[PDB]
């Protein structure tokens, strides 16, 4: 979400996808692998955080008949301290988890971009805004091979080289 | 062929380490706020004490007659409950309450105390049953006919079980010194309670108290835990509320204080005065004094956890 | 065209998860160590007790005459303060102290106790005012002319307000049994204090104590909180320091113990014995017993947070 | 701060900058965007950490008249436990925040390098030490267009291609 | 030329923030579970109390005769230890125990109490030495020949040191009122103990207790800390176990309760009832009540920290 | 550990290494710099975590003579709360440290790959699976210069350009 200016509101099929523009027509699709990886890591994070303890805490005060004022002030003091500790831990926990989540999704997008650049070796160029200036006429079946990770880099090499 | 990511029109703002208000695609809540205004007790043996006080179940006022040998996994205290019929007060109240909350119920046992030369059926108007009665588990020890010398007696009870016993006696403080002499006789009285871990220490204190339940006298209840094969002893010479039966703990339970209804349709392990907290979230913002297996209480009202990528609209 | 980053000659070493001593460009401190050796009370109603003890404000020794109905948001205790003029001691000292620290001041109210056949102006040399006086809020109850029978009296006071009242009475333990008979008369004395939440339990104990303030006798002060519309009662027959006025809490306040001066030029919400901690940092290393709205105390003297890039000099 | 051997002590205008060397002369400048992003993230981190609670804790001990020894030992025990908790939380907090800060600045530098490589597509080379072996004579106005992100990659293409 | 990383056949599964069970190359343990079933006291002055109770070292029963002036850096309590020879009980037991555990030993000092007209060598069968003895640090105060009036005496002791003193006296509660009159005489007895921080409050309570050690009587031990240059005083008229010597704290020490042997071959700063926790790991799962310089107790049995790269086998 | 399909079980000399295949024969070696950096960061992490406090906690309960039930329940309540706090802190600590460790090793591998691509500028190609399609015959001494970071990119330029 850096050099890509903005997201695609029309991409309702997945988190990441391909939007091509060739001589045949327009088309958008979703990359199942990267999206499933991201939602698997975030899902596992949720399953790691949606935890309630099995430790039982008994009633130490008394709402109907107040305990002695000294031990009551000690109990209130300790409970307030623990409350501060868990408030801090919850705040820092949520903040850190959100940071690692956003940076994780950015890392997945950048890795998808890197592997798509790995498929097209010298048969296409990079524009700088997340697109691949493809140097030869790539049919819809050719771009379908790019999405399926089956693009032969050598069978279209010289045609895309002299341009 | 271009690459990109998805986005939405209206995202959800979350907080991170670097910025506060980063709009992402999806986010879930981690702090619980929804409360069920009932006591979810599905699948739990529950005893609603109601008008009966928790300590009364050991002494047995009328309102506790149906709680003398209760058994439960969850104990609920009500604010309209009372531990006493005759105006009195327990020593170490909250200690005995905390002991009884996790007891799993109580099992009474006849201690086997016989008396000679002393009448043993002392009653009062505030302990109403068929007429004037007293605590179902206690014996108000008085004198034979009326003003007379109280024979300095001593009675012992050996804990013949494998679990500690709950021994509760009483010290009567009458409305005046002349009433103490009327019930027990003149002279300095004393009540000695002995064992291996106990060493006390009792003598009455007559005087005028404020009329509670229409009575000016008071009764001070005391208790101890008698270890197995250990014997408790009482050397008294007047003003004694003797124990009829001793209590034995059944097992384990949970004690809560609430003012909402009982509901056996929902299940929950986190209770507070306002109801039950049924949630999988790790944090809650309902009640800091919630008991049981609860989410850890935090001061924040909401803490949105990002479950999706950052939302960058066009 | 080359790319690079900035650097400095002398960086600041910080600690990370992987290494300890990584030199970066800029770094700020997170653990506070600077302390203001004053009590910053700018904009707060402050009462410096000085030579007056916090509990004395309820009983009223001479040094507390100007603190009988104080009102403050911040209460400061001094080590030279004393709760008593006549050598005595409070029962549940720290409980009543903690109650008075967050009371926002006290409001006295005449309890309305009248006596018949008993002289009520008992004084001592240690409670000096114009001559020999006593506690301004108490009445040393004695006998008529000298050795005589103390009429067993009972006096009640109903809390006619909406907030709980502070009831403080006293039990006098004279320097000898013969002095107890000289002040109240022969025979066993007793003091009964009753309400709905109270049930006690008083009888003197004459004897020789070490001369404190030039006196061998002692006075044991006791207190209770009388709920609204509830009545307190006293059935006594000698050796009684009766309460003249009851106390009512004004609101909320902060109680601190310090030995530094008061300063209304600075403002702070974190106090300790050595002064005020005015800081925005989340942690401090001054005093672990600091009270108020303080940074959380840590053992580390310093924890440098990196505010810049890693410094890689040439 | 990896393949770049060291920082520039003379760069007092910003955190990141350009140091060029062409046929006209020498020159250094600062990139306002990346620096402002880094100091905005670190500044927001500070504003998130420079927090003092609004929870008030009352006096539970007594320095002038020591409380009972048992409850005093319980109070000292609890206070020492809480002190250990906050010492650990402060240590780990500062360590993690410093780590994420350093890696954040490194990420900003690497992103600036990546986008500068995105501007110059085949009109320049990479040396490996954070410089761009530019294949054509780039005037000071041309490098000024590189810093302003206005370099036309095609109007200097063939001239920088045959070299 | 290709690039790659190393791998192993069988890796170690660890837990991360995103997934649970990620197999990596190498991993170390952070939660300690190995326990040494001994008390590692290498280089520490250690006193194994054994059959002697910690409090007995102040009063001196026979089993504590060799612990009257002990000195140690580590104090070990045993479950077979006893504080008393004559059946008795301390008031504020755990407070005095916690005081003595970190005292570094005790130093006795003759208080200098002389008596006139009262015999002072009271013994019992349960305190066996050469014959019938008593507490080595106490004096059972009785009457001259037999039934007689106990002269109401008062004795004072000024703390002539720079550290607070430990004052321990006793209140005897005989097996009956007639035995109390046999040992001290008829009439109401009283024991007054006074200082600057103390104000109490003692009178016996005769009665029949359960035969412990073959005895029906009890002895209630009490204590206070006498500040430097401050004087303690006792005004008593019978039933008094007077202190012969006072105690002074030596310095600092550690007090533990264990049932395992002492071992001077190993060294450790973390102790529990089952032995010593010698570990560098930050966490442990042996005992939550471990004392000393311990790893912080956690509920998890194991927490594997990844020390290597993720293992991706072929 | 992304586009590299799997690790090398035969690489027992280090964490990262080179596996070449030229006209002379086969060969594997280890890169001391990246491995030593990774094990230095992880080693420092361990040394930062293998810490036991110097704070001494005294005995507050009594195993032989149980304290009063009320103060005992308060002590058990506080100790259980602190136990929950340290269990949470230990869990989250180990999880975060493992995450940063794995991502750290991945970052070191990717940085090694990036610098090896920095040595070979246009004299070799990238296949996409972590190998370098070298465009000229690189002798074992030439690959030894690649591992030693002494490969002259210009003395083999035109030979590897026209292929
Ligand atoms: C502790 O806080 C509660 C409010 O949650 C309050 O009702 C109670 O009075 C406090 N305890 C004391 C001793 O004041
Ligand atoms: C968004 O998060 C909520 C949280 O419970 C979840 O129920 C929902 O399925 C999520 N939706 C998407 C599209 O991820
Ligand atoms: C209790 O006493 C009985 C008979 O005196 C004996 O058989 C039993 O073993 C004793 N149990 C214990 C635990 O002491
Ligand atoms: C360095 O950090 C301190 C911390 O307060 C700040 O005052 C100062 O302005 C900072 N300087 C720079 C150049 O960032
Ligand atoms: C207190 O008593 C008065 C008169 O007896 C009555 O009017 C008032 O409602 C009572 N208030 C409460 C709170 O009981
Ligand atoms: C608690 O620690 C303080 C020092 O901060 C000390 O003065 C006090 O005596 C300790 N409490 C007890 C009961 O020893
Ligand atoms: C693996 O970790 C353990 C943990 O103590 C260490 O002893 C061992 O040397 C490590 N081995 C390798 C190959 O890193
Ligand atoms: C204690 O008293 C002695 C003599 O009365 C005196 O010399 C000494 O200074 C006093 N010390 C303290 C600390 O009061
Ligand atoms: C506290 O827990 C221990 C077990 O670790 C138990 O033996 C003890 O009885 C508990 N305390 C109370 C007051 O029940």
């Amino acid at each position: 979400a850096g050099f890509i200016e903005n997201g695609w509101e029309g991409l309702i099929d997945g988190w990441y996808g391909f939007r091509h523009q060739n001589a045949q027509g327009e088309g958008t699709a979703a990359d199942y692998k990267s999206t499933q990886s991201a939602i698997d890591q975030i899902t596992g994070k949720l399953n790691r955080l949606i935890e309630k303890t099995n430790q039982q805490f008994e009633l130490i005060d008394n709402e109907f008949n107040e305990v002695e004022k000294q031990i009551g002030n000690v109990i209130n003091w300790t409970r307030d301290s623990i409350t501060e500790v868990w408030s801090y831990n919850a705040e820092l926990l949520v903040a850190m988890e959100n940071q690692h989540t956003i940076d994780l999704a950015d890392s997945e997008m950048d890795k998808l971009y890197e592997r798509v650049k790995r498929q097209l070796r010298e048969n296409a160029e990079e524009d700088g805004t997340g697109c691949f200036e493809i140097f030869h006429k790539c049919d819809d079946d050719c771009m379908a091979s790019i999405r399926n990770n089956t693009y032969d880099h050598s069978k279209y090499r010289e045609e895309a080289m002299q341009n | 062929i271009c690459l990109g990511h998805h986005a939405v029109s209206n995202g959800t703002k979350v907080n991170t380490l670097t910025e506060r208000g980063v709009e992402v695609v999806n986010a879930t809540e981690t702090v619980e706020r929804t409360n069920i205004p009932r006591i979810c007790s599905k699948g739990k043996r529950t005893v609603d004490l109601g008008q009966c006080g928790l300590l009364g179940t050991i002494t047995g006022p009328p309102q506790c007659d149906q709680f003398l040998e209760f058994s439960a996994d969850l104990i609920i205290e009500r604010r309209e409950g009372s531990d006493v019929c005759y105006p009195g007060k327990f020593v170490n109240e909250e200690a005995l309450r905390q002991i009884l909350r996790e007891s799993g119920g109580i099992d009474k046992e006849a201690m086997g105390f016989t008396y000679s030369g002393i009448r043993t059926n002392g009653a009062t108007s505030s302990c109403r049953r068929s007429g004037s009665s007293f605590y179902a588990e206690m014996k108000w020890l008085l004198s034979n006919t009326d003003n007379a010398a109280f024979p300095q007696m001593t009675k012992s009870y050996k804990n013949t079980r494998k679990s500690p016993a709950l021994i509760v006696w009483g010290i009567h403080h009458s409305g005046s010194t002349a009433e103490q002499t009327k019930l027990y006789g003149s002279g300095n009285k004393l009540v000695t309670v002995g064992s291996s871990n106990y060493q006390q220490s009792f003598v009455p204190s007559p005087g005028a108290r404020t009329q509670v339940n229409g009575q000016s006298g008071r009764i001070d209840f005391h208790w101890l835990m008698l270890n197995p094969n250990d014997t408790v002893t009482f050397s008294f010479n007047g003003a004694f509320i003797a124990p009829d039966r001793a209590s034995f703990l059944r097992g384990k339970s949970m004690g809560i204080q609430s003012g909402v209804q009982v509901d056996a349709n929902c299940e929950g392990d986190c209770y507070h005065s306002g109801g039950t907290i049924i949630s999988n979230l790790p944090f809650q913002n309902i009640d800091s004094r919630a008991v049981g297996k609860c989410p850890r209480y935090v001061k924040q009202r909401s803490l949105l956890l990002a479950t999706g990528m950052k939302n960058v609209p066009e």
